[PDB]
């Protein structure tokens, strides 16, 4: 089996580079954040544009969904982090203290708390309701690239220019382990497995790795793209086959067997470098954006 | 901003 993902549509409106798209988790909306300042909700099976979310004052790095698909929460160069009303459009709160960019965030399972990940070097676990900040991690030496609740909201992953990987006890703030590469090179991403009992990291070494973080094991690695400058998002595919999906620098979307480690598909078509990739909760598409030469958002679909 | 490097 290889899928055989076709283009569906090209999403164009946003004014600069994107940054980050997300599937709502009832699956109908698709997220995008920006360098424009903006988000945009578009429909994640006719690709129609749906409405534009403004607020803040810099470029967004990162958006999530809460678990019942009305909230979204964003995190901006601003310092800033804002929860959103999805049908108004409007802001519910603005979470502030992180001194530096917001680079990036999630909301738990329970969708009661969010956690962010900032250039100040911290790890900050935020209320939904108040929107007070109810803990500051001193979680690395470098800027953080990613943060990842896991499937029962006890952990936190968060990844870090640093080269570090760590987990942390969500009720707690302690930390639970720390995963070194070897050479330690800066990790762009991280995120834990469906089940939970995986974490997949990208370093800036062209390099995927899928741990057994209690373990302190790499089971699998997925290379031939090409990553060594932007923090780009990568996800486990599994409504079809078993893949690994990743955009890459080279323009394309990269598309592995999970098992095999094995290459299974290319899409061509984005004129930049591919930032953001997310996978459809039940139907085998895939959301891809790209940088500034390209801006636009491009929704790929496969029997798998 | 993590559309630069």
């Amino acid at each position: 089996v290889k899928p055989n993902y076709a283009l569906m549509f090209t999403l164009a409106g946003h004014t600069k580079a994107v940054s980050s798209v997300k599937f709502s988790p009832n699956g109908e909306w698709l997220a995008s954040s920006s360098a424009d300042k903006l988000i945009k909700i578009w429909g994640a099976y006719d690709g129609k544009f749906e409405k534009t979310i403004s607020g803040h004052k810099l470029g967004i790095s990162d958006v999530a969904w809460s678990s019942d698909s009305n909230l979204l929460v964003s995190a901006s160069d601003d310092k800033t982090l804002k929860i959103w009303d999805v049908s108004s459009g409007k802001c519910l709160k603005t979470l502030k203290g992180h001194s530096n960019y917001v680079f990036c965030c999630n909301f738990n399972p329970q969708s009661n708390l969010i956690v962010s990940g900032s250039f100040d070097e911290s790890v900050r676990i935020w209320d939904v309701k108040t929107g007070m900040c109810l803990k500051t991690l001193p979680a690395h030496s470098d800027p953080v690239s990613a943060v990842h609740f896991n499937r029962d909201g006890s952990l936190i992953v968060s990844s870090s220019y640093d080269g570090l990987c760590r987990i942390w006890d969500t009720a707690s703030g302690q930390c639970l382990k720390t995963l070194i590469d070897d050479d330690n090179p800066p990790v762009s991403f991280v995120k834990f497995s469906p089940n939970g009992k995986y974490i997949l990291a990208a370093t800036l070494d062209n390099d995927l790795k899928l741990w057994d973080y209690s373990k302190g094991k790499c089971l699998k690695t997925y290379t031939g793209h090409k990553n060594e400058k932007y923090c780009i998002f990568a996800n486990f595919s599994v409504t079809g086959g078993k893949w690994i999906v990743s955009g890459s620098e080279d323009n394309m979307v990269y598309i592995w067997n999970l098992q095999t480690k094995e290459i299974v598909q290319k899409l061509q078509g984005h004129t930049d470098v591919v930032i953001s990739t997310a996978c459809h909760p039940t139907e085998n598409i895939i959301a891809s954006a790209a940088l500034e030469n390209d801006k636009t958002i491009k929704l790929w679909k496969s029997d798998c | 901003a993590r559309t630069k490097q």
